[PDB]
């Protein structure tokens, strides 16, 4: 949450060189001090005939700020023949990628072109350079016998790179094959040991690489982004990479094995052209020691308030769970075209609170697209979604956007203070900024006044001006502070005490300070240790009763305080800061003795009462609940009375009521502070005797699953009275109920067929639907609406099969949707009739042969259904036009259901049943 | 593959 | 005691299907300009009518992918001059056409990197002498002569690069922001057809090429009629396109080949107001998508606010079908060119801010016509009003696009819209951005799902008994047009072949059994075939 923003190390570079397109920390093993590495592609070099070859520069945080290039190549292009170069280094973008482990640092020129060993070419195969103090080898895993835009001809390996814990390099190259992409991990010493300046295509032993794939995977750009951490069960690091153009521009992020180089997991974008994968980064954001994946989609479009698409950017935070799988969330940008997820750079534990941090950057954000860096914090639960601080670019434009924040690195404390720093880079101006983390002190306040209950007529102390005995009371204010890292020993403070502050401009400052009759006294102080708590105290009086009135309105003492600068380290002087969520004040309050009397001490009799308004709440939705409270005080005046309403985990607090007349509008305020969710209500500070109240408290519980037969609340009044301080604790529970409004809907496809029947023929031994008749279809759906779920039910279907040995509506085959298995008491489609090729009216199972179909159902929650799809054929033998009056039939089928089991045991339940019929009427159309 | 097959 | 006015300062009136404004200055939005004056915490309801004026003039710019893969889809592109003209004549008196072509960023990975220096004139490592790649070239400004168009369009040929994706979004952009060069008439219906063979480069793709600068939505097409910043600046994003596309009141059409359709369909779902048209049979043009597209483009009227000050929130009620009045909406679909509509806006501040003109527009997308509204205002420890969710104090004062006591309810209706574009599949009402199905046995996010709903042969039935018989409810409601579009057609006594459709049967009030058939070919084309000559009782 805090890093100095007043004096960050500002480093610059040549104009038009993109100084800051890639940044890093160089911390040598053989040296006490460390440095900043700033890649600056486009930067001209002394190399013979090479234009804009680029160059990584080593910067001195020696507060000198001079940055001189690091010698990597120095040579120019090699030849294959006379005036027929082998390579073309000019405009290779060397420095586009920069990575340093200990003394060794990898750098690359992703736009390095190479004429194949065969024909006159010029393929952007890309190359790197690996230095180690003096020794320097060239790593170009893509420059090989495998060429052209089918192999690694346009690989541009080096586009993104990274070192694994156990020295191995993850390198990425987007253009391999046909822009499919490629990841190639080679162990370091192999890259050094196998270097041979006479081989343009070196073979490394234990090399891991991702081979060519199927054509449909072209132009996916695997290797645009690279990050690495442990995802498989265990071991070292596994390869994580963003494929921005995967799944038809949706994007994806592939995770591979650090051993096999086999696929572990995959992530997919949700919106096309959003660039899911432009930026990836793995880090353990919640101190459970599991890497968390972070993908970036700087072109994501969320819906603004007005619900109109907005291109603001989005970062996907996937927390790694124990089981191997993840728990992901999202996090959108704030300004449009800012490109929020552009660069996700992990920091150390920027406040040493014991959890990790990270910073996302919207480089084209802010006023004047100067760019903004948002730093977020880690916590037990995961990542806190609110930007704890925002770094803001502060450079002009000059040609194109400063792109401040387009690149950044942080995870190393470049100095004294035990806090990680950060380097943000802005290539649109050719600069890089080092922001140092500031030391965080957590300080504790203390304030308590000796007499709490001041006594009007008590003469205890001698007034300064004139020797009089005024109502005396004393007030002390202790203060302990604790640091972490470099800062301690000299802690200078500025505490301030205020007497009776409820008195605004009205100046009825009822309490005053002794040696200087005033309600406003200030003091200076010091300490050091995290347990060492220096203290102090003062003497305040209560002016004579004759000069003011009150009837008791607590005399509240207010202690505020502040730190000062000139408290930290030599280098620039890096002043600390109080922890993020630390209140600078503390109030304690006095109460004038009044109506306590001869017994002399107010001993109040508190009692909490509550009713059973709406005795139950059904499992599922958010049930509206109201508690009708009754806080009484039958004893003396209870100071700082307050109702404390203990609510479970299922419940939640809406407010009081106000929509009533008989109920009071308490000053209730929900507060889970400790491992207890509470309501807390002002029952009036000096809750006078015989004060009876009655208000309503609005809640809404969801459920805690089968969680017994009932949820419960705990009620009790408290007060700051030394005697009879509280009321009894009163528990109020409500029963969980079961309600599942299940129902059975049914329908017929042709719900009516006209018998004249278009061109049909009577077959001796039919063999197809056309030969049989039309297709009558019946759809049966069992759907649970009631809030409560059910785990097992029974569906029963009665079908109109035959009438006097004659088929009518012959079932061919049926399908199911949802959690249901079915069974026909008769073989369906006994004549194997397959698809395609070259009593007056109603016919229920009561007056016909029955083809029954029994279905086993099990668990249709909240709003889920289950559906039977019966597909039959009218036999067309509903055909006796020779005698009587055949004319009309109502082919009726019917289905019933009986819910027979719920997940809630020990909860009252009644069987749910109901049925329905579905008719298909065949009538002689014209007759 | 590419600007062709 | 608080004078809150809204005097209508302007009033040209909707021109009656007058495509050509012979000194009549065509207008399609009636209130041309109102003037609000506001008390602190006050509202003033007003209205606006918009008309799809008949014979509105059209411009049609053709952006053609001229890379080596379109080779099979060309020449008969003579069609354009001729085929646009004719099939569009029946909709406009004034039609200007123009076209440009593109290939890809003539650079580093995309371009045929000089392998043999003899290849700055491509596809020579195979031989066909296809000329060099270019990026985006503007060949012909929007004009009257279709013959002059018919020809310059035959002169064009395929170039060639190596990447499957082709950019061209770069073209869509320049075509939009280079109004001068392109000749976009601020008074005509602007169209932009995008014909392509395959994939496309989106924004960020150009990092490979070493390009790290964002598209400035500026016009960079000078005298040589070539996008100059092509090689120095990335491809434009869906957002910038969207934005510029809507500002310059231009309509993007995606006339692309089959293999790659669903891609541009999915792409169109993100650049709302964009339509996709299939271009495959042989290949040079087919079924004049343009016509069916322009028709489609002008099927709905959607109001779009521009420059509205934070303080005042606008609520809508749109009466689309004959004084029916649909609340909480600001778009009407199903319209045929010529129909008129009206929405009632209701602006409202929340404690009036500081004075100034603060004018702002409200206009239907695609049109120049706009109702400009000049606003003015007459203002010369623990607050329990809460419960959270955008609820301010004094006692809950919800922000813009948030209603309800607690302020949890939304004015948004976008999340209520179906695949077909109808609010809740036409079976329920949007309630706080969420449908609550008027349950004919349905459910589902947008009440799309309803397996127990009756066979289609019941919904369509009412249409045949209206469109082909003049006598059923849908007619008895005057709503048997915008509400029963489809496309009926009296089949020749015999039933069709396409066995991937259904054929219905029923009895009309005249006790005769009518026989029809619902079908859906390629643009999802709804088409009914009524058996001319229903079986009736003989005697
Ligand atoms: C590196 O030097 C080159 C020239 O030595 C600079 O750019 C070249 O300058 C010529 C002459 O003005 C221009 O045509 C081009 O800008 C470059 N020439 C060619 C052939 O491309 C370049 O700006 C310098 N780079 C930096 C980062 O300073
Ligand atoms: C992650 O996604 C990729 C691509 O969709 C999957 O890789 C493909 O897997 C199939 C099945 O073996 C192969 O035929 C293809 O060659 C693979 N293509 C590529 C580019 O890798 C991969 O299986 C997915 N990984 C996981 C863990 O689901
Ligand atoms: C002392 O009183 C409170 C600290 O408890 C400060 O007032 C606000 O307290 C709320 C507590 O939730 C914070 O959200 C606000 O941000 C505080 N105000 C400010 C300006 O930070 C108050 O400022 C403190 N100091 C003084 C002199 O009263
Ligand atoms: C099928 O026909 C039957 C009657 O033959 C219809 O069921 C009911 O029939 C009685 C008897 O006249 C009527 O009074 C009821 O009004 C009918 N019910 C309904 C819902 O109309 C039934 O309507 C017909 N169903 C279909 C799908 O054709
Ligand atoms: C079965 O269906 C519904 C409950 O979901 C009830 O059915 C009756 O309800 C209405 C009559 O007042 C109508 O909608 C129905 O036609 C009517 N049908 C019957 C058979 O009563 C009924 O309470 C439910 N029965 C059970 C046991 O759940
Ligand atoms: C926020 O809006 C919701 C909209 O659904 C409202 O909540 C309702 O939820 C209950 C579901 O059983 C209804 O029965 C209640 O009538 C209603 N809740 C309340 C307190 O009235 C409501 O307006 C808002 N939610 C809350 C908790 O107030
Ligand atoms: C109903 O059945 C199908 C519905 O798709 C249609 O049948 C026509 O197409 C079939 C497939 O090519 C052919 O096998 C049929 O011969 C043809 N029918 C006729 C009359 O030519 C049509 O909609 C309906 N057919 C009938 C016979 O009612
Ligand atoms: C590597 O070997 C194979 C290939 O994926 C696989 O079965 C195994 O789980 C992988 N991991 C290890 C540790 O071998
Ligand atoms: C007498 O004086 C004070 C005056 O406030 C009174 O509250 C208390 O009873 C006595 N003080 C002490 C220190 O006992
Ligand atoms: C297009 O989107 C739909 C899903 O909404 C589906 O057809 C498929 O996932 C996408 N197809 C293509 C080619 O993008
Ligand atoms: C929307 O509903 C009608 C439409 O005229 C009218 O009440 C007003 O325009 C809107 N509603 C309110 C409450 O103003
Ligand atoms: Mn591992
Ligand atoms: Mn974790
Ligand atoms: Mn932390
Ligand atoms: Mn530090
Ligand atoms: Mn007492
Ligand atoms: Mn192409
Ligand atoms: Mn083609
Ligand atoms: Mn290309």
């Amino acid at each position: 949450f805090n890093l100095d923003v007043d004096s960050p190390a500002e480093y610059s570079g040549p104009e038009g060189s993109y100084f800051g397109f890639a940044v890093d920390f160089f911390v040598p093993s053989a040296s006490s001090r460390m440095f900043l590495l700033v890649g600056a592609p486009k930067a001209n070099t002394t190399q013979p005939g090479i234009v804009e070859g680029g160059q990584v520069l080593k910067c001195d945080w020696s507060s000198t700020r001079r940055c001189q290039p690091i010698e990597f190549d120095a040579t120019g292009n090699r030849d294959y023949a006379k005036d027929d170069p082998l390579e073309f280094k000019s405009h290779q973008w060397f420095g586009a990628s920069v990575r340093s482990k200990q003394d060794k640092i990898l750098a690359c020129a992703p736009l390095y072109h190479w004429r194949t060993e065969m024909k006159q070419e010029r393929e952007p195969v890309g190359t790197c350079f690996l230095q180690d103090g003096t020794k320097t080898v060239e790593y170009a895993p893509c420059r090989s016998q495998d060429i052209d835009a089918d192999g690694q001809g346009f690989c541009q390996g080096g586009f993104s790179i990274d070192f694994t814990k156990a020295d191995r390099v993850l390198l990425g190259g987007p253009g391999s094959f046909y822009w499919q992409g490629q990841l190639i991990s080679d162990q370091v010493a192999e890259i050094v040991s196998k270097y041979d300046p006479n081989v343009y295509s070196i073979k490394y032993n234990n090399q891991l690489a991702t081979r060519t794939a199927q054509a449909i995977f072209d132009d996916s750009y695997l290797g645009y982004s690279v990050a690495v951490g442990d995802f498989n069960g265990d071991g070292i690091d596994d390869f994580v990479s963003g494929v921005p153009r995967a799944a038809r521009t949706l994007g994806m992020v592939y995770i591979y094995d650090g051993k096999n180089m086999s696929s572990l997991y995959n992530f997919t974008g949700e919106q096309m052209a959003a660039y899911f994968g432009f930026s990836v980064a793995a880090t353990d954001i919640n101190g459970d020691d599991y890497a968390d994946v972070f993908i970036g989609a700087p072109l994501f479009m969320d819906r603004g308030s007005d619900g109109k698409l907005q291109e603001v950017g989005q970062v996907s935070v996937s927390l790694q769970r124990a089981s191997g799988d993840f728990q992901t969330t999202k996090l959108n940008g704030f300004e449009v075209f800012a490109r929020f997820g552009s660069a996700i750079a992990p920091l150390g534990d920027l406040d040493q609170d014991g959890f990790n941090d990270i910073a996302i950057a919207a480089p084209y954000g802010g006023e004047d697209k100067k760019g903004i860096v948002y730093i977020f914090n880690g916590r037990s639960t995961g990542l806190n979604a609110v930007p704890s601080q925002i770094l803001e670019g502060q450079w002009a434009a000059r040609s194109m956007p400063p792109s401040f924040g387009y690149s950044m690195k942080g995870a190393t404390d470049i100095d004294k203070n035990g806090y990680p720093d950060l380097i943000v880079g802005a290539f649109g101006v050719d600069r890089a900024i080092l922001y140092r983390a500031r030391p965080v002190i957590t300080v504790n306040a203390g304030l308590e006044v000796y007499p709490s209950i001041l006594n009007q007529d008590n003469k205890t102390c001698s007034l300064p001006g004139t020797a009089l005995k005024v109502s005396c009371f004393n007030v002390r204010f202790c203060l302990k502070a604790d640091g972490k890292g470099v800062l301690p020993r000299k802690l200078n403070f500025q505490v301030e005490l205020l007497l009776d502050k409820l008195k605004q401009k009205g100046a009825i400052r009822r309490a005053l300070f002794l040696y200087s009759r005033s309600p406003s006294h200030s003091k200076n102080m010091t300490i050091s240790r995290g347990g060492l708590m220096q203290c102090e105290e003062l003497i305040a009086y209560l002016r004579d009763e004759s000069e003011f009135r009150d009837k008791l309105t607590p005399i509240t003492i207010f202690m505020e305080y502040r730190l000062d600068y000139r408290t930290a380290a030599d280098t620039t002087g890096l002043q600390p800061i109080l922890n993020q969520f630390t209140p600078a004040n503390i109030s304690r309050q006095a109460h004038i003795l009044l109506d306590c009397g001869e017994d002399n001490v107010c001993k109040p009799k508190l009692e909490v009462s509550v009713d059973s308004d709406q005795k139950k709440i059904y499992i599922g939705d958010d049930n509206p609940l109201t508690l009708i409270v009754k806080a009484q005080n039958q004893g003396e005046g209870a100071y700082e009375a307050e109702l404390i309403v203990s609510i479970p985990l299922q419940a939640d607090f809406i407010g009081v009521v106000r929509n009533n007349e008989a109920l009071a509008r308490l000053s209730c305020a929900f507060k889970t502070e400790n491992q207890t969710r509470q309501v807390v209500c002002d029952l009036g500070n000096p809750m006078k005797a015989g004060t009876q109240l009655l208000a309503g408290l609005r809640f809404s519980v969801h459920q805690q699953s089968e969680m017994d037969t009932s949820v419960k609340f705990d009620l009790q009044i408290q007060s700051s009275n030394l005697f009879d301080k509280v009321s009894p604790v009163v528990s109020h529970k409500v029963d969980l109920a079961v309600l599942a409004a299940v129902e059975i809907r049914g329908v017929s496809s042709p719900d009516h067929v006209f018998l004249p029947i278009p061109n049909w023929e009577h077959k001796e031994n039919p063999e197809t639907e056309e030969d049989v008749g039309p297709v009558v279809q019946h759809i049966y759906e069992l759907r649970n609406n009631g809030p409560s779920s059910f785990s097992k039910a029974m569906l029963h279907l009665q079908w109109p099969y035959k009438y006097n040995n004659n088929t009518l509506l012959y079932i061919l085959h049926y399908d199911i949707d949802g959690p249901m298995n079915c069974t026909s008491d008769m073989e369906i489609n006994p004549l194997r009739i397959k698809i395609s090729s070259l009593d007056i009216h109603t016919l229920g199972c009561g007056v016909a042969q029955c083809l029954k179909i029994v279905c086993q159902v099990g668990r249709l929650d909240r709003g889920k259904s289950a559906i039977l799809y019966v597909k039959s054929l009218l036999w067309t033998e509903t055909f006796m036009n020779k005698e009587n009056q055949n004319h009309s039939y109502s082919l009726k089928s019917s289905a019933s259901f009986n819910v027979i089991e719920f997940p809630y045991k020990n909860l009252p339940i009644e069987d749910i049943t109901n049925s329905t019929l579905v008719t298909t009427n065949v009538t002689w159309g014209i007759q | 593959r590419g600007d062709f097959v | 005691e608080f004078p809150v006015s809204e005097a209508r300062v302007l009033e040209d009136r909707p021109l009656s299907d007058k495509g050509s404004g012979d000194s009549s200055q065509v207008t399609q939005v009636s209130p041309q300009r109102i003037a609000l004056r506001l008390r602190p915490d006050d509202s003033k309801n007003f209205s606006i009518q918009v008309r799809q004026v008949e014979d509105y003039p059209v411009d049609i710019y053709y952006l053609m992918d001229l890379s080596y893969s379109m080779k099979d889809d060309l020449w008969s592109i003579q069609n354009l001059g001729t085929k646009l003209a004719t099939q569009m004549r029946k909709l406009t008196s004034n039609l200007r056409i123009g076209f440009g072509a593109f290939v890809d960023k003539p650079v580093s990975p995309y371009m045929y990197i000089s392998p043999p220096e003899a290849l700055e004139n491509p596809c020579y490592d195979m031989k066909t002498t296809c000329l060099p790649m270019f990026g985006y070239k503007h060949v012909l400004t929007l004009t009257d002569q279709v013959t002059r168009f018919n020809e310059e369009v035959k002169k064009q040929s395929v170039s060639r690069n190596r990447d499957a994706p082709e950019g061209g979004f770069d073209a869509i952009m320049q075509a939009t922001v280079c109004d001068e060069k392109i000749g976009w008439r601020n008074d005509a219906s602007h169209l932009l057809v995008f014909t392509t063979d395959a994939k496309t480069h989106i924004a960020l793709d150009g990092r490979l090429a070493g390009i790290v600068q964002p598209n400035d939505g500026q016009c960079h097409v000078g005298s040589d009629n070539h996008y100059s910043a092509s090689t120095t600046m990335d491809y434009p994003s869906l957002g910038l396109m969207t934005e510029k596309l809507s500002q310059k009141n231009i309509n993007l059409i995606f006339a692309v080949t089959e293999n790659v359709v669903n891609l541009y369909q999915n792409y169109s779902e993100l650049i709302p107001g964009t339509t996709v048209g299939v271009l495959s049979m042989d290949s040079s043009n087919v079924l004049q998508l343009i016509v069916d597209a322009y028709g489609k483009i002008r099927s709905k009227v959607e109001l779009e606010v521009r420059d509205l000050p934070e303080e005042l929130s606008l609520s809508f009620n749109a009466t689309c079908l004959n004084n029916e009045v649909i609340p909480g909406l600001k778009s009407c679909m199903g319209l045929k060119i010529g129909d008129t509509v009206s929405f009632s806006i209701e602006a409202k501040v929340r404690g009036c801010p500081q004075e100034k003109e603060k004018s702002f527009t409200i206009k239907p997308v695609g049109f120049k016509d706009s109702l400009i509204v000049q606003v003015t205002f007459d203002c010369d420890k623990g607050e329990m009003c809460s419960g959270h969710g955008q609820c301010s104090c004094g006692d809950c004062l919800c922000d813009s696009d948030w209603t309800g006591y607690y302020c949890n309810c939304t004015t948004r209706t976008d999340t209520c819209m179906s695949s077909n574009g109808l609010l809740c599949s036409g079976r329920g009402k949007c309630e706080c951005g969420s449908c609550v199905c008027i349950q004919p046995g349905s459910y589902g996010d947008t009440c799309e799902k309803c397996p127990t709903c009756p066979d289609a042969c019941t919904f369509k039935k009412e249409c045949v008994e209206c469109k082909k018989f003049d006598r059923e409810p849908y007619m008895t409601e005057n709503t048997c047009n915008r509400y029963c579009r489809d496309e009926i057609e009296s089949v020749k006594e015999l039933k069709d072949t396409g066995k991937d459709a259904v054929n219905c049967t029923y009895k009309n009030e005249d006790d005769c059994v009518v026989r029809f058939q619902y079908y859906e070919d390629s643009s999802g084309k709804s088409i009914l075939y009524v058996v001319e000559e229903p079986e009736c009782p003989k005697g």
